[PDB]
This record gives structure tokens, C-alpha cells and sequence, in this order.
């Protein structure tokens, strides 16, 4: 359970030209917990 | 969205994964606050 | 020591279903086992949990 977080932030897009770049991720924070999961789906972010 | 959801089943009609972040400390309080649904406080 | 009996500790040599391993839970969150009609029970071929 490293729910490592590997956060890339490509901020909003903005008015015209936040540019679009580095594809690929890279790990930023790592915590291993082990909390159980099986499956799942896409979800969604809050402020 | 208001409200965090992880598990196998994520239907939480129980003590319920409280993380909070603040990029200073991660909290980890398996048991459920007063906020099921939509938490909302105005603050 | 301690006098009064012991009934706390439980284990298995055999299990039928697969558990959920870490979630402080008390919920129904629960797994199913398998294709033959045991339904979770003792039946044929589904050793004693």
C-alpha cells in the first residue's frame, strides 16, 4: 500500500497558453499504508 | 467533490478512511465524521 | 497465567473463501468464494473455514 503520490502538475490551462510538455509522470510523495483494494474505475478531483 | 472514497467495495455504512492532507501531516482516522454525503461548513 | 478458560484464539487449516486483507472495517464488505452452489456453507467439497 505505497500509495505513492506521483503528481505532475500541468497547472490549468488558463486564458491561451499554459504549454502542453512533458508527457510521462514522476514521483513527487511516498507513503505505504496497505489498505485493501480490488478494483475500481476513473474518479475525479476536488479544490 | 466533496467526500474521499477508497476500498473494494466504497460504500462506507461504517467507520470510514478519514484523510486529511495538508501537505503537513496525513491523517488516518478509519472512523467517520458527521458528513456523509456532500460535506459542507462554512468557514 | 490467568484462570477461567481460552476461546479468543481461532484459526484455520483450510478456508473456503478469499479475504480482504487491512481495512479496519465494519461493514459488510465482503468477497465471494467460488462457482459451486456451497454458498458460502458447508457443503461438498468446501472444507471448514
Amino acid at each position: 500500500g505505497y500509495f505513492k503520490i506521483y503528481s505532475k502538475h500541468t497547472p490549468i490551462n488558463l486564458v491561451r497558453d499554459l504549454p502542453q510538455g512533458f508527457s510521462a509522470l514522476e514521483p513527487l510523495v511516498d507513503l505505504p499504508i496497505g489498505i485493501n483494494i480490488t478494483r475500481f474505475q476513473t474518479l475525479l478531483a476536488l479544490h | 467533490i466533496r467526500g474521499w472514497i477508497f476500498g473494494t467495495t466504497l460504500d462506507s455504512k461504517t467507520q470510514s478512511l478519514l484523510i486529511v492532507n495538508n501537505a503537513t501531516n496525513v491523517v488516518i482516522k478509519v472512523c467517520e465524521f458527521q458528513f456523509c454525503n456532500d460535506p459542507f461548513l462554512g468557514v | 497465567s490467568k484462570v477461567g478458560g481460552n476461546y479468543n484464539y481461532l484459526f484455520r487449516l483450510f478456508r473456503k473463501s478469499n479475504l480482504k486483507p487491512f481495512e479496519r472495517d465494519i461493514s459488510t464488505e465482503i468477497y465471494q468464494a467460488g462457482s459451486t452452489p456451497c454458498n458460502g456453507v458447508e457443503g461438498f467439497n468446501c472444507y471448514f473455514p
